[PDB]
């Protein structure tokens, strides 16, 4: 009766009931090696066993590893049954057809839900904030997109995708604080600098005199206590971090940073609707909610836009969850019940029904 | 006297030459439009950076383009020549710096009168066997340059035109002048010393070789590989589909890896080497359908460097003569399976990327259309098979924005 929200992202999964204000279930999106190990399931046994993240840059690339996520997700996370409740998933911008075709077979002829359906993530994320038109930067673990939207519709021509994300700006936290004389190298230590980096970092709002600054005092420096008790500082690295978005020369690559790719989709788009998206440029995601992110963005907009243009950053408080609450509003809505794929519209088309529908 | 109709070549016929195009300026006059017209008027009082322009406009981001002012002198200058079609080969006449055909060096001073054996044997080495890639405006004569006629290098192109190019007889004040838009590689048949009024000069006997390029209009090249690849999408085996989509779906880092480190033979990996060769078969399934210009930006490693090497500051003129004597002239080889664009425009996730390889494929060579597979449109992209040789004919230089980018002509040559 209840209907499911599964966010399925390249570093985590956040799963919960439509209706919910928040998923009930947030974990990691890996497996380790038929019954082989899943959420965390896959670190505490990462010895025999090797961990594997199934969905890369946001696309699923394991099918036998997926079913294992979302066999997780249905009897061990939410425990319910499968075959009870309309699921509705999310799925990247720009997902293969065939992918969100190979989705809808599995989700009915492996697990044998009722009803199924299949959303775009940015969409989700601006429904979230009672919008319909905006342009979405989504930024989490393994691929930040930015999507622009009008009147509902995503406008595929015109989204930027950057294979540069949370995950990145971690590993290269890792490298310049071993640089600074620690040692950050292994798994466990990963995850070490993960939480460091979700604590500490920030955006600066003017790099180069944010790094003179830090070169002549120590008023930006922070401190972190490790799980054996040696306390650590950070300094520039704070903010040389998070800088990797607008500058990916950074970590060796020589992509548009997020302000470009911003600019770039809005220029893609029919002038007419240029003005409304500058004045939505909404965010979503675990990797936009950088201290300093909004304003910075906002600064280097200004810079490319004309001088006359009115430009607004919406970053909510909640968008880590943006799009798994855009998920849980719109599967709770009474126009949105027409648009569920039933199991008996499955049989009676193909996985192909998925794109009469979705 | 002059026959009642014109020679392929004009030869030292100046005058001839001149009444000729004289009125084929005043015929062509009746086929232009105002703003036909009006585009020439401009390209008369402004045809350097007019011509400039036509060369590099095809190389920033689509929106970039869409936006200059200049595209309109551009296209409409464009389709005044494209228009008037000549219905037999002409010969035509200019000159170039030895420099364009990356020979560096002055052939002779120009105070000098006479060229050294050593110089003419230098420059033969360095222009024969290669396919020069020609872009932009140009003016051209149909006769040959003589005694008082204005002469600025010791390099005289005499160049062999096939039916239906398009060229634009003008007149601009007292000269009657012939315009084209180059759009097609040049090869050096032969060159000889003559003497011009008391100088010796080399005389380059030039023909061209066409392929299609389509440059910034990515919509018409993905057209076209769509129409020469949807078949070709479905006559796959089972495994080479499996495996191309593999290798395309992010596969490629390592199959790719394995070739560049030799892995078939110092870790000989016969699931790999499996995949290898289905992926080359797929490429040799429907062999690239006419002769082909390609577009690749590549990563400074390709190259021997790194984002932070000081000689990658194109910017400096020492950077790029350091990078002309290691790599002009020179066969580079992938093993790797190597990826390219139909188009030449820039895109976000390549955006900063200083080296641009633009790529002859001769007609036949192995290589697919992927984005002819419905999976991934967005990259209008040609793979070419493993252990591809280019022949680097010759290195450019261009700004975006403040950055200075490198254009590489080259040849693939097996
Ligand atoms: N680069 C392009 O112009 C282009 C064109 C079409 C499609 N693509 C798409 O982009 C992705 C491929 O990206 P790519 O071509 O930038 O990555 P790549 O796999 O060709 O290169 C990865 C890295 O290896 C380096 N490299 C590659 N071959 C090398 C060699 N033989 N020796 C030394 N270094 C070498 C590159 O410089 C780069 O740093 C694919 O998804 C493809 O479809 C790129
Ligand atoms: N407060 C924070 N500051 C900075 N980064 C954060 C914060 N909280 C989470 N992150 C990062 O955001 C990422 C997780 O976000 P999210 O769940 O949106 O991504 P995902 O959906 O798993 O991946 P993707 O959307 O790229 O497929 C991780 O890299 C995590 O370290
Ligand atoms: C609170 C939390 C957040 C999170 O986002 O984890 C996700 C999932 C995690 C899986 C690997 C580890 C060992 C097992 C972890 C269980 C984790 C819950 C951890 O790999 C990430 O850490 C990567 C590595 S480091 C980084 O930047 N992304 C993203
Ligand atoms: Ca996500």
């Amino acid at each position: 009766t209840t209907a499911l929200v599964c966010d399925n992202g390249s570093g985590l999964v956040k799963a919960g009931f439509a209706g919910d204000d928040a998923p009930r279930a947030v974990f990691p999106s890996i497996v380790g090696r038929k019954d082989s190990y899943v959420g965390d399931e896959a670190q505490s046994k990462r010895g025999i066993l090797t961990l594997k993240y199934p969905i890369e840059h946001g696309i699923i690339t394991n099918w036998d590893d997926m079913e294992k996520i979302w066999h997780h997700t249905f009897y061990n996370e939410l425990r319910v049954a499968p075959e009870e409740h309309p699921t509705l998933l999310t799925e990247a911008p720009l997902n293969p057809k065939a992918n969100r075709e190979k989705m809808t077979q599995i989700m009915f002829e492996t697990f044998n839900v009722p009803a199924m359906y299949v959303a775009i993530q940015a969409v989700l994320s601006l429904y979230a904030s009672g919008r319909t038109t905006g342009i979405v930067l989504d930024s989490g673990d393994g691929v930040t997109h930015n999507v622009p939207i009008y009147e509902g519709y995503a406008l595929p021509h015109a989204i930027m995708r950057l294979d540069l994300a949370g995950r990145d700006l971690t590993d290269y936290l890792m490298k310049i604080l071993t640089e600074r004389g620690y040692s950050f190298v292994t798994t466990a230590e990963r995850e070490i600098v993960r939480d460091i980096k979700e604590k500490l970092c920030y955006v600066a709002l003017d790099f180069e005199n944010e790094m003179a600054t830090a070169a002549s005092s120590s008023s930006l420096e922070k401190s972190y206590e490790l799980p054996d008790g040696q306390v650590i500082t950070i300094g520039n690295e704070r903010f040389r971090c998070p800088e990797t978005l607008f500058q990916p020369s950074f970590i060796g690559m020589e992509s548009a940073g997020i302000h470009e790719t911003t600019y770039n989709s809005i220029m893609k788009c029919d002038i007419d609707i240029r003005k409304d998206l500058y004045a939505n440029n909404v965010m979503s995601g675990g990797t936009t909610m950088y201290p300093g992110i909004a304003d910075r963005m906002q600064k280097e907009i200004t810079a490319l836009a004309p001088s006359t243009m009115k430009i607004k950053i919406i970053a909510p408080p909640e968008r880590k969850y943006s799009v798994w609450i855009g998920g849980s509003i719109l599967a709770s809505l009474s126009t949105f019940q027409q648009m569920w794929i039933t199991k008996q519209e499955y049989d009676e088309a193909g996985p192909s029904i998925v794109h009469r529908k979705c | 006297m002059a026959f009642i109709e014109r020679p392929e070549d004009f030869l030292k016929d100046k005058e001839n030459a001149i009444q000729w195009e004289k009125k084929e300026a005043e015929r062509v006059e009746k086929n232009l439009d105002t703003l036909e017209k009006e585009a020439l008027e401009l390209y008369k009082k402004d045809s350097e950076q007019i011509s400039n322009y036509s060369q590099t406009r095809q190389y920033f981001y689509d929106y970039q383009i869409e936006s200059n002012p200049r595209e309109k002198e551009y296209k409409n200058l464009r389709n005044a020549i494209s228009k008037n079609k000549i219905d037999k080969p002409i010969n035509v006449y200019y000159f170039e710096s030895p420099e364009k055909f990356a020979f560096n060096k002055e052939i002779r001073t120009e105070n000098q009168n006479e060229i050294s054996l050593e110089k003419f044997n230098e420059l033969k080495e360095t222009i024969q066997d290669k396919l020069f890639k020609q872009d932009g405006f140009k003016d051209v004569s149909l006769y040959e340059p003589g005694n008082g006629d204005e002469k600025p290098t010791p390099l005289l192109i005499h160049l062999k035109l096939p039916k239906n190019t398009g060229m634009l007889p003008y007149i601009n004040s007292n000269d009657v002048k012939t315009l084209i838009e180059q759009d097609y590689s040049i090869k050096i048949d032969k060159i000889v010393r003559i003497v011009i009024e008391g100088k010796q000069y080399i005389k380059a006997e030039a023909s061209i070789v066409n392929s299609l390029d389509f440059k910034d209009d990515v919509s018409k090249g993905d057209l076209w590989g769509k129409e020469n690849y949807s078949d070709w999408s479905n006559k796959l085996t089972p495994n080479e589909l499996a495996d191309v989509n593999d290798y395309m779906r992010g596969g490629y880092t390592a199959i790719n890896n394995y070739l560049i480190s030799n892995g078939p033979l110092n870790n000989p990996n016969p699931e790999l080497d499996s995949k290898v060769n289905n992926i080359e078969n797929a490429l040799k399934l429907t062999p690239i359908p006419s002769n082909l210009i390609v577009y690749r930006r590549s990563g400074p490693q390709e190259f021997g460097l790194t984002l932070t090497s000081p000689e990658y500051d194109f910017n400096k003129i020492e950077n790029i003569d350091a990078f002309k004597e290691k790599w002009e002239g020179k066969v580079i080889t992938y093993p790797n399976f190597i990826s390219t664009s139909i188009g030449s425009v820039n895109m976000s996730a390549f955006a900063k990327r200083k080296i641009i390889l633009r790529i002859n494929i001769p007609k036949d060579s192995p290589g697919a259309y992927l984005s002819a597979i419905p999976g991934y449109a967005g990259e209008y992209e040609v793979l070419l098979n493993h252990g591809s040789k280019f022949k680097i004919n010759k290195v450019d230089s261009y700004k975006d924005g403040t950055v200075t980018k490198l254009i590489l002509d080259a040849t693939l040559i097996n």
